[PDB]
């Protein structure tokens, strides 16, 4: 019945809507909006780099929703580069932030 | 020389008082030099010209190049139960796609009941 | 949502439960989410784990060919009985993609 | 809505429907009487494909969104000669519509939810 | 949280669990800088009663408790075969590791807008 006008991944954002109909009346069908955003908390600001601080303010443009980011998404892999000095070697490696999504 | 305007209104709430019928409302702005015409499609099926009523492309009040036009078309009261949505279209030379379809439905609007509802969690790293 | 496929076991003895294989994901579950909490508990699962009561009567057999993984589970009693789902992903719960309903007229 | 919030100039319609004969003279006042009519238009009257004896018109008023959005009503008129008093008004401002309640409904559980 | 209590020095883990086969490489770094080999140490892997023919191994940094107050950030970076990218890695500090806090400032406009 409801349809979705909003599936923001990054934003965790659904926008709805549906019609109720009234008590055996064509009259005052009122309208409805659903708004779900599932804040991530444990998210660091540059959500590609693991050293930035903690993620405190959450501004929501809805507008826009129907790039800073937000929370990651189920269908994609995270990567980033670390020196390791096996050997005396500083050497840089690509290092699965987001493993098991990477396969 | 500038991309027209387009926009679309929905009947008014208190014409939805007497159940005869409804009017909606398709405004047509800019297209400098006045080259529009309107045709009021539904599902992708052309409306009979005889519903649709285009007048003449008119100058803006303060019209340096610019004008405008308005078109509008007349339904039943006793079919916006289920929209269908009534699709207005705008055609002009200084447009690179020559169509901006508009359409809106008795769902698209302005709301009356907000119900948002937001959750707070820590496993929430991953939208899933 | 994802559909809501019902099975019944017309008295006891054998049971087989069949749910869709997701591609590009490792682990797979059918976790019962027979809790007053609502938390599901993994029943059987891959990633090498099992449920402290069912053992020796569970078992999964995953055929990519098919887009299909399909569980086995020998005898019945009262206590496997309720509701059951399917998933995939690293999160039981939130990772779910169907809900199956185990019943038997025993 | 998406005329206004696209920073253009709001646009107002009067959509005097239904008079017959076929004369009408619509106005537009602000804070009680009207100041240089001519920023508006207006159209003439047109039949209708529906009832024998019917006439239709049109009118637009532009303002600027930093008065829109901050008060008055521009309230409009329509001066035929069947009126009771030969002269009728209609009015619409921002909040001529529903309250619309809301339905905040936040949860602070992280142990249940989430879907 | 007994242990800063005591307010004179921390003691940050990482278990690795339920690798097959052995040999496992772990290694730390502070803010983007690599320490000392000697500044931690590495267990080797153990046999899984839980899991047949699985290993897991640990390892353990020290360091004071005014750089963890510091909001200085550590990670544990460690390399397997079976890592898809060959090496993978987990990173906690001060803010994220049990925190007594829970700080937000949510904040939308624009509720209403033009939504399609
Ligand atoms: C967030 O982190 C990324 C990754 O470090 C930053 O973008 C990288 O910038 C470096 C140079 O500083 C380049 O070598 C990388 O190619 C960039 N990454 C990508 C994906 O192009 C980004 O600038 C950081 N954002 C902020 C606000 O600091
Ligand atoms: C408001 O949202 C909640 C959460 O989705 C839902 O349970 C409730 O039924 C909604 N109310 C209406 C009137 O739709
Ligand atoms: C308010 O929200 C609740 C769910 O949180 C829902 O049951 C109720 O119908 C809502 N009120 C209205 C007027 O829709
Ligand atoms: C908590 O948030 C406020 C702003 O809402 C900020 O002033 C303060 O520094 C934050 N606390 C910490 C410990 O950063």
């Amino acid at each position: 019945e409801r349809i979705v006008l909003v599936d923001n991944k990054c934003k965790c954002a659904r926008i709805t809507s549906r019609i109720i109909r009234s008590s055996e009346d064509p009259n005052e069908d009122i309208v409805e909006r659903n708004i779900r955003i599932i804040v991530p908390l444990n998210n660091r600001e540059n959500i590609s780099d693991p050293t930035s601080p903690l993620r405190t303010r959450f501004v929501y443009h809805l507008s826009d929703l129907c790039e800073t980011c937000y929370t990651y998404d189920r269908n994609k892999c995270y990567t980033a580069v670390v020196p390791l000095v096996y050997g005396g070697e500083t050497k840089m490696v690509e290092t699965a932030l987001t493993p098991d999504a990477c396969y | 020389l500038h991309r027209p305007d387009v926009y679309l209104l929905p009947p008014a709430r208190e014409q939805l008082n007497l159940r005869e019928s409804a009017t909606i409302t398709c405004l047509v702005t800019g297209f400098s030099p006045a080259d529009v015409f309107v045709q009021w499609m539904q599902r992708g099926q052309p409306l009979s010209p005889e519903k649709y009523v285009t007048s003449a492309p008119m100058p803006e009040p303060q019209a340096p190049g610019r004008y405008f036009a308005h078109s509008i078309l007349t339904v039943s009261e006793e079919e916006w139960n289920t929209g269908e949505t009534y699709t207005c279209v705008v055609a002009h030379e200084a447009l690179p796609n020559r169509v901006t379809e508009r359409t809106v439905d008795k769902s698209t609007g302005k709301p009356t009941l907000y119900n948002v509802s937001l959750v707070m969690s820590d496993t929430a790293g991953t939208c899933y | 949502i994802l559909p809501e496929v019902k099975v019944e076991g017309e008295l006891g003895g054998s049971v087989t439960i069949k749910c869709p294989l997701p591609e590009m994901h490792v682990r797979i579950y059918l976790c019962r989410e027979m809790a007053g909490s609502g938390t599901c508990g993994t029943v059987v699962s891959t990633t090498n784990f099992i449920k402290a009561e069912y053992k020796g009567r569970v078992t999964l057999k995953q055929y990519p060919r098919k887009n299909l993984f399909l569980v086995e589970v020998t005898q019945l009693t009262e206590s496997d009985s309720g509701v059951y789902a399917c998933g995939a992903g690293m999160n039981t719960d939130r990772g779910k993609t169907q809900k199956v309903t185990l019943n038997v007229h025993s």
